[PDB]
């Protein structure tokens, strides 16, 4: 899952990573807050037509295929209304869903860099004898639309570790985050990583931070 | 066609059962209700479907009770667990149909009965920003405030459980000398420097 | 200018290089063999709509505005007969036109590596004494959009060099071309290059082949 | 609205003139004519733009003729160079108007007259592939046949303009041996060989 932070008066692409070979209608819904999921529209794809809702003229949704088996739905002309959850679904019973993708749509209120700014801490003193064990904490901050994944992994390896994150509070109009990480007594001194994942991520590729022993 | 939830959230502990309720309405003659959850990480995984004219569906942990003279039918997670912890949604419902979703139902699992055990506090530096790390305690009656003079800001504890059952708790706070600051907690009626372990 | 080789019953981008600050609409055109070139379509952009022609049902030609102030023709459901050159015009009195792109609607008879293929020659040995210059040879073939710019280089420069092309011959399915050069006598030892545009190279990146002495 | 020319292809020599024609036919009160070029590259560019309500429109080495009476228009390209060989296009004409083209003229530029030279064929191979390769000559009646008794392929040459205002060209052919082959020529009455070049 990701995020999409485009304007107001503008278009957005959204992708959904479900997979399936020799589909034949992909739905698309919407989850906004307190409200349930409702089916936006439905892309036929042995004729390459969207059924719409009872709502809405054309256009505004448009169903995209790239490539054969990848479909994503472009909004247009984007207003502050439209932002929430977005899934692809298909039958087959039972109905698959597509893990989603957040659209924020704001006023262009950013203004600076709102990449997440890690300012890392150490284990005490004090902790590191009458516990056999030290923990860390990667406090990030300054980052606007909110959906992020922290996560550690190990100095070299493909594990990942027993993290305990906090809720995700606001500023006065940015986000701040923090995970920690207790390590126990032999595996202490080596190199350990902060992992996050960001769409304002500078790049695209997302950041890695490294903590000392 | 609706499907009504009256329930906001419920909290139930581990190893528990608990019962979700969900009120449909429809006019057709032959349909089938289909459960889904919801994670934090914006997930939606099946779990459940009851069609409409045989009996009641079970699979696993999950047991469906089914009221078709009324309009109730009603979710049964039996032995919970830590993972249990979602947004549950019903759902209404040959591939072009559509699923009438409800607004659906928080459940937040707690953990079992433990004795109590003591904070055992630290504190962490980065030259302005102080944190309090407060280790394993079983009641969440905490109290984590800090001592300084030069204040400038303090956001609130967050308390999570551990993998051992008990909670964890850190507290950020910003202020200017950083280091004569050592922070304090009122945990069940028995006070905790961070004096004791300094030396 | 580049070619776009889509199959039929599928989806095709074609964008257009022309920029231009606070454009109002966005004309589309379309030139066939032996036929004029005709308006499909225009884009408003104030209101972000499209106006099509007199011929056709909605569905079929949709412009996307990736970011500000660049557009993208989509078309859908390809049929052979949609094969053509598109331009993007846009007025001011005159009307600018923005370099054409080709697109290619075949039946998916590729079945093979249809990249570009050099083998080049060397200047003969009598050549080099009575007339006091060399000559190249650099013969490609087995591509299929066609829409192809061999252009020869130095060895480190930026000047174009003389070339002279010849005509892109067709084989039983394929093309092939040659481009040849004439340098003179105290510019003979050196280092050239025989750099080959095309759609269907590998990783993106156009050719550039060396030239010994 | 129509716009009609009837010319296929014209074909005059360098420093000289040519008139394009094109038949427009309109049942607007005030309208403008374009000329656009079309380049092998597939580039479109504005030549010249004729209102209908003032004179005769000319801008550099262009001029345009202009009978309001009839519904002929002419476009004038005086002193020609070797880059105007391109596809010459009639256009019919506030931000959301659009144009009518006509099907276009082709204008394939000729070079001057020249004293007659002579062939001076060369020859390179890549080990099957052989090259007959002709240095500049003027007048275009070239016969540039090879000799092999084992023949694959043979294309046709491709003779080009030099920036000497006379002509190169190139035949390729694939054959087995590759190495006891050398071209001929027929040039301007007096054959041409490669064997008094080898020694």
């Amino acid at each position: 899952t990701k995020s999409v932070t485009r304007p107001t008066r503008s278009s957005a692409e959204i992708t959904c990573d479900l997979t399936v070979i020799n589909a034949f209608y992909i739905h698309w819904y919407l989850h906004q807050e307190g409200k349930a999921p409702q089916r936006l529209l439905y892309y036929d794809v042995s004729n390459s037509k969207d059924v719409l809702e009872s709502g809405l003229s054309p256009g505004k949704y448009y169903t995209h295929t790239p490539r054969r088996w990848s479909w994503i739905l472009i909004l247009r002309n984007l207003i502050e209304n439209d932002s929430g959850v977005y899934y692809c679904a298909t039958w087959d019973y039972k109905k698959l869903f597509g893990s989603g993708t957040t659209l924020v749509v704001t006023d262009k209120q950013l203004d600076a860099d709102v990449s997440p700014k890690p300012t890392i801490f150490l284990p005490s003193i004090a902790e590191t004898k009458l516990q056999k064990a030290g923990t860390y904490l990667c406090l990030l901050e300054k980052f606007f639309p909110d959906v992020i994944k922290i996560h550690w992994q190990e100095k070299k390896s493909n594990t990942i570790l027993g993290s305990q994150e906090g809720n995700t509070m606001k500023t006065n109009d940015t986000y701040m985050k923090f995970s920690w990480l207790t390590v126990p007594e032999k595996s202490l001194d080596k190199e350990h990583r902060c992992i996050v994942r960001h769409e304002n991520n500078k790049n695209g590729v997302d950041q890695e931070i490294i903590f000392p022993p | 066609q609706k499907v009504t939830q009256a329930q906001s959230s419920v909290s139930m502990p581990v190893r528990k059962a608990v019962t979700l309720n969900c009120l449909y309405e429809t006019s057709w003659w032959s349909y089938y209700i289909f459960w889904y959850k919801q994670l934090p990480s914006k997930e939606m995984i099946f779990l459940i479907r009851q069609g409409s004219d045989e009996q009641n569906a079970k699979s696993g942990r999950y047991s469906v009770n089914f009221k078709k003279a009324a309009k109730s039918v009603a979710l049964t997670i039996s032995a919970l667990q830590l993972e249990d912890s979602a947004k549950y949604f019903c759902a209404l419902g040959l591939n072009t149909d559509k699923l009438i979703f409800g607004k659906g139902t928080r459940v937040t699992v707690e953990p079992r009965s433990q004795p109590h055990t003591k904070p055992s506090v630290f504190v962490m530096k980065n030259g302005t920003n102080v944190a309090c790390l407060v280790k394993e305690f079983y009641p969440k009656d905490i109290r984590i405030n800090l001592v300084s003079s030069k204040k400038i800001t303090e956001f609130d504890p967050a308390i999570v459980i551990s993998p051992s059952g008990k909670y964890n708790a850190v507290k950020l706070g910003k202020y200017e000398d950083s280091n004569s600051v050592t922070c304090s907690v009122q945990h069940d009626n028995k006070t905790v420097h961070s004096t004791d372990f300094e030396v």
